[PDB]
């Protein structure tokens, strides 16, 4: 749909459309289901062993 | 029914008149503390008019010095607790004479109310001193001597004094004594020269370790050590309701204690044991000179 | 071999037994639940990747070396689940050495870089803790350091293929330039305006990166049991050893002691 | 014949359906007994596949890609596959109010993912 | 508490479960590692390695050993400090301040002198 | 059988020393993000 | 073999000289430190960029001390060593080097600058003269 | 290193410290496993499982016991057949090549016909 | 077998084997279910509940705890009864049948009264 407007993929378009529908549903019916949409990786990329600045989010 | 004033030990090993409740522990971890509660928990029947629900207490004090049996007798005068109350008086400072037959005299001067028609309670503080004091003189009389430089009667000689303390029948007058005696324990081993033989002759001893009294727990008294063997046939029929309920639930939450670290990896029949057995031991966990 | 010796050995091994007992069965609970999203995996790999295999996508000549891609943890205590994904990727490795290595945990990272530590381009740490999420493998894939220029994309893990042990499997990725050169890849509606073939790429590595991380961490937790149990094992047999050389060494105690005041007071 | 495998569970798994009907992109197409290969990509709509009868099973998906192969066979891959009777109509007006209110009031990517969530927000609560 | 006081009795009591509990939780750490632990238990462990360093000061008889000055502090000083470490006002604070250090005063000026 | 509180660092041998190292190791990285995070606020 | 955690000495430093307890005033902190960080290389840990100086020093210090069977120091040969280990001028040299560079450095002492030798054992400790003229020629002798 | 030289000194010391590295690590070996070590750990426990059983000859005496024959090695082989296998030379060899017998002779030959 | 005869030996041989391979599985029942097992483990696991309460039987002076009554079975009762549940003659009864109850007659009128 709108894949080519945006710098995204189909990888990371297919992770946001999920979780929006996720959170317009049923309220209570969230259980066990907010842990897929949150995650506390971390990403940094090396070089050479050293490093550069780690990335969150 | 023997009244303690603890939380924790008249629902688990509840001590009835004429048994023999011993009280294990270490150095600084709740020995004289449970023996001085019960003699000043006894207010409630002693200042009545009924004689059969009375028990006059007799601390032996054997082995300690002369501050601490100054500091004893002192806070039972201020409570109304030492007008029928017996103290033996046996510091370390006299001969070894004094302090051996100090449990043999106070045995004595007791009977004399479960002879009669009342109740008696000794509380022979310590076992551990009495027992070096009958090894002193033996060894300079010139005798043989046995396992840990001790005579050939060790085992006589405990067992002869605990065995006195007994509840007589109805055609005798109807009259029990109790023993409280305190084993003064090395590091913690229930299972040495001393500390086997006063537990093999009394019917249930009152264990306390020095880890739980750091804790949190007032009094350190471990459920999984000490045992009764009168049962509940020594207590009264309204907390033998509920002490039926919470020894099932006490049991179980000690043995899966070792997941309350890992909460959150905790089932549903996992969440209830851990949350019922914290809120149970928490509540039976009393100050010092406070019985119910 | 005193008697203070042996009470210090006896008591530090008895509060091991407990811990290893302990966390075995709390491995046990912890695998029940990472059964489903393993489960769920296997389904999104022969579903949705199910374009593949009817229009035979293959690789053919390198194109700038390759790039590697090592999934493992960052914690330890489960037996051989760091010495077996090093090991696969060092033989594969042999071939082919001048490709680059992406290792996700601080485990893969230590082992790979006592042997080539030059091969090392990215280290992603703080993955073996909770369960992997789609949120975790679509953010290591958009920033793999221009993951399309290569020709060969190979994600080393570990598949579980029982529920005792498990073994190192391998699953190779394509790029934008081979999915579009497939046999029968003309025979689907595909729109050549849109993104399609770039999109189709990209998306095929953010989830093998999810089926790897979920069937990795499962037969880690499964290997995780077998070393939990097999330490709490090892542990009752020195216990039961350790006691037997504590009660000849408190009999001979008191057996001395004895000896030693019968001898002065006979004197 | 249907293989609709999420992400998380799978719906028809075996081969044992008739007529599916699910929202494309191009239009809301339905496959019959064994559709042509028309690998096609899904948009945010209902994936209803009737069973024999009248018995369809309204499943609300949040996009994917229906994959036909030549052998009767229907793979209906998506994230997310939810029923009808599984969402609220008040929490629903929660989400589309605030995402209407958030676009076009800032920069980056926080203008360009609200006209996304809105027009799929929008498409769900006409179809009660 | 009746001769101390109540809140001299809860500033002993504090500190000695805290001490008490570290000593089970060490030895999970030695088998398992830092991942059991979870966001009550990762404190409790920082804040009974400061506990144990702050107690220890400079004796004036042991100057010759120790090289530093003799500290003494007394008794109103000693029970604040220890309340305002267990409540969380010095959490931020590290290991190194309050080794060999005096009462709360000394603590301070020891972090402050070391980031320097 | 009883009374293993705190019996792995008491013993001294291979857990001992393993337990002492570890949290040792474990002091000193957090104290270096502690100091540099402290001298930065006050300036 | 002199455990440096459970032999101490009941005298302090009022039994040593002046000379070695300048040089080496920080000998007792540094062997407490060097044992806690040398256990933790068999665990895995590759990390702490602090402590990378600390634990090649201990190494090259321990060694260094080791002297041989009938081999004795004098005052003036000791405080020349224990100052190029402690202050890190030792950490760039080798450890199989160890041996090697005790026999070269007081060779070079004796008939270079024999001046800072002898007063090293003369007056037995070094003030702010001294302190500079020792760090300078231990610095230079490092580069062959 | 003044009787058997400065060659013979350095295989002793050098033989003796990995042995007692080995030895001291045994309660986690036995408890955890030989995967719970590191990479430099790893490597100083198979060199010492291979160098405890190559001093281990078969005497002349003990030919009825053991089937095996006789080896007496010399002074000189002993020596730099513990120096080879320290560095690095014969990793890739088995750990029941060097058990009963000889020199560095006797463990290449071995080697060979396990492998046939 | 020498004083009990090749009958007893036989009958004690067989019950002892399958409650001590009952017991040590308990530690992988609890693990991996009930239901994981192959076909010669579920029937051995379902005749081993059964054989360990039927041995209890209620004594004639402990009347007045458990409410059955007493039974004394014989030496020619006890090796009849066990012999027939290890080949297949009960294994359609319930596990219920055979607690607190003595001989083989006693379990075959349990077994039908408690159903109808
Ligand atoms: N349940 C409790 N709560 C709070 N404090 C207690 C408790 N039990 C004991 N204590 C404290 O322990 C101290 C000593 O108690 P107790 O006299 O029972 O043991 P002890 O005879 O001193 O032991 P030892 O003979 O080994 O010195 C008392 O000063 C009391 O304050
Ligand atoms: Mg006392």
């Amino acid at each position: 749909s709108s894949w080519q407007k945006a710098g995204i993929s189909f990888n990371k378009y297919l992770a946001i459309a999920a979780r929006t529908v996720q959170r317009s549903l049923k309220n209570d019916l969230k259980v066990a289901a907010e842990k897929r949409y949150i995650s506390d990786a971390k990403v940094q990329k090396l070089e050479k062993v050293s490093t550069t600045d780690l990335a969150s989010n | 029914p023997m009244q303690t004033g603890l939380k924790a030990v008249d629902a688990l090993v509840p001590i009835g008149r004429g048994q023999r409740e011993l009280i294990i522990g270490d150095r600084q971890t709740g020995k004289t503390a449970v023996a001085l509660d019960t003699i000043l928990n006894q207010k409630r029947w002693n200042d009545g008019n009924d004689e059969s629900k009375k028990l006059y207490c007799v601390y032996v004090a054997v082995g300690q010095k002369r501050s601490t049996v100054a500091q004893l007798v002192q806070t039972l005068e201020q409570n109304d607790a030492m007008k029928y109350s017996i103290v033996v008086a046996a510091t370390a400072s006299e001969a070894a004479p004094l302090q051996y037959l100090a449990p043999f005299t106070a045995c004595a001067i007791a009977e004399w109310f479960r002879d009669n028609g009342k109740h008696a309670l000794i509380v022979y503080d310590d076992l551990s001193k009495q027992a070096v004091a009958y090894r002193q003189l033996s060894l300079l009389l010139r005798r043989p001597p046995g396992r840990e430089a001790y005579p050939g009667d060790v085992f006589y000689l405990h067992s002869r004094l605990l065995e006195r303390a007994a509840k007589m029948s109805d055609a005798n007058g109807g009259g029990s004594l109790t023993a409280l005696p305190v084993i003064e324990t090395q590091g913690g081993d229930v299972s040495a020269y001393i500390p086997t033989n006063v537990i093999s002759i009394t019917d249930g001893q009152i264990f306390l370790e020095a880890e739980l009294f750091y804790k949190g727990i007032r009094p350190a008294i471990n459920v999984g050590l000490s045992v009764s063997r009168v049962g509940s046939a020594a207590q009264v029929k309204a907390m033998k309701q509920v002490a039926g309920s919470l020894k099932l639930f006490l049991a179980q939450y000690r043995e899966v204690a070792a997941f309350a670290q890992f909460g959150s990896d905790l089932d549903a029949s996992t969440k209830q044991t851990l949350s019922r057995g914290e809120r149970l031991t928490q509540l039976l966990k009393q100050k010092q000179y406070s019985p119910q | 071999a005193t008697l203070r010796e042996i009470e210090t050995r006896l008591k530090s091994i008895k509060n091991i037994e407990k811990i290893t007992n302990t966390m075995k069965v709390v491995a046990s609970t912890r695998m029940g639940r990472a059964q489903r999203a393993m489960a769920s995996s296997r389904a999104f790999r022969e579903g949705d990747s199910d374009f593949f295999a009817t229009a035979e996508t293959s690789t053919p000549e390198t194109a700038e070396k390759t790039l590697i891609i090592a999934v493992s943890s960052d914690k330890g205590l489960c037996g051989s689940i760091h010495s077996q994904i090093a090991k696969a990727t060092r033989a594969k490795l042999q071939e082919t050495p001048n490709a680059d290595v992406v290792t996700i945990g601080d485990k893969i990272k230590a082992q790979m870089l006592r042997t080539h530590s030059s091969n090392v381009v990215l280290s992603f740490n703080g993955v073996g803790k909770e369960a992997p999420t789609f949120w975790e493998a679509s953010l290591i894939a958009d920033e793999i350091r221009k993951l399309g220029d290569y020709d060969k994309i190979e994600v080393m893990y570990n598949k579980f293929v029982s529920g005792v042990a498990f073994e190192p499997s391998v699953f190779p990725s394509f790029s934008p330039i081979s999915i579009e050169e497939s046999p029968k890849l003309s025979e689907f509606e595909l729109e050549e305006d849109q993104a399609i073939p770039t999109s189709l790429s990209q998306i095929s590595l953010t989830n093998a990166i999810l089926n790897a991380m979920a069937e990795g961490y499962a037969s880690e937790i499964s290997a995780r049991r077998n070393a939990m149990d097999n330490a709490s094992k090892n542990a009752g047999e020195m216990i039961n050893k350790y006691s037997i050389l504590y009660n000849r060494t408190r009999q001979a105690v008191i057996t001395n002691e004895l000896v030693d005041i019968i001898t002065g007071a006979s004197s | 014949k249907v293989s609709l495998v999420a992400p998380h569970q799978a719906i028809f798994t075996n081969k044992e359906v008739s007529q599916v009907n699910l929202p494309a992109s191009s239009g809301e197409m339905g496959v019959l007994a064994n559709h042509v290969p028309t690998v096609e990509e899904l948009a945010p709509g209902v994936v209803e596949v009737i069973e024999s009868s009248g018995t369809a099973s309204k499943y609300f998906v949040s996009g994917g890609f229906a994959s036909i192969l030549p052998g009767s066979k229907l793979s209906i891959s998506t994230v997310e596959a939810h029923p009808l009777d599984a969402f609220s109509s008040e929490n629903i007006k929660s989400l589309l109010a605030e995402a209407q209110k958030n676009a076009s009031s800032a920069d980056e990517t926080v203008a360009a993912e609200a006209a996304i969530e809105i027009e799929v927000l929008e498409a769900l609560q006409a179809a009660v | 508490v009746s001769v101390v006081g109540q809140e001299h009795y809860d500033v002993a009591t504090g500190v000695q479960q805290t001490l008490q509990a570290y000593k089970s939780l060490q030895d999970i750490i030695a088998i398992l590692g830092m991942d059991e632990l979870s966001e009550q238990d990762k404190l409790t462990v920082e804040r009974a390695r400061k506990i144990q360093r702050f107690l220890s000061q400079p004796f004036a008889v042991a100057e010759v050993f120790t090289g530093i000055e003799g500290k003494l502090v007394r008794l109103k000083d000693t029970i604040a400090s220890f309340k305002a470490v267990l409540e969380g006002k010095y959490d931020h604070l590290p290991e190194n301040a309050f080794y060999m250090v005096g009462g709360i005063e000394d603590v301070v000026a020891k972090a402050e002198k070391i980031a320097a | 059988v009883r009374s293993s509180a705190g019996a792995v660092r008491d013993a001294g041998g291979a857990f001992g020393k393993r337990e002492q190292a570890e949290e040792e190791r474990y002091f000193r990285a957090r104290a270096k993000e502690q100091l540099a995070a402290l001298k930065k606020h006050h300036e | 073999a002199i455990n440096v955690g459970l032999s101490v000495s009941r005298v302090g430093s009022a039994a040593q000289v002046k000379a070695m307890k300048q040089v080496a005033g920080s000998l007792k902190l540094f062997l407490a430190q060097y044992r806690e960080v040398a256990a933790f290389a068999q665990f895995g840990s590759d990390l702490d960029a602090s402590t990378k100086q600390t634990l090649s020093r201990g190494e090259r210090l321990t060694q260094l001390l080791k002297q041989k069977q009938y081999s004795p120091q004098a005052s003036e040969e000791q405080v020349p060593v224990i100052y190029a280990g402690v202050n890190g001028f030792l950490d760039n040299i080798p450890i199989e080097r160890i041996p090697e560079f005790e026999e070269q450095f007081i060779a070079y002492l004796k008939a270079n600058e024999g001046d800072i030798l002898e007063a090293i054992r003369t007056k037995g400790e070094l003030s702010s003269e001294l302190l500079d003229k020792l760090k300078s020629a231990t610095e230079t002798f490092v580069a062959t």
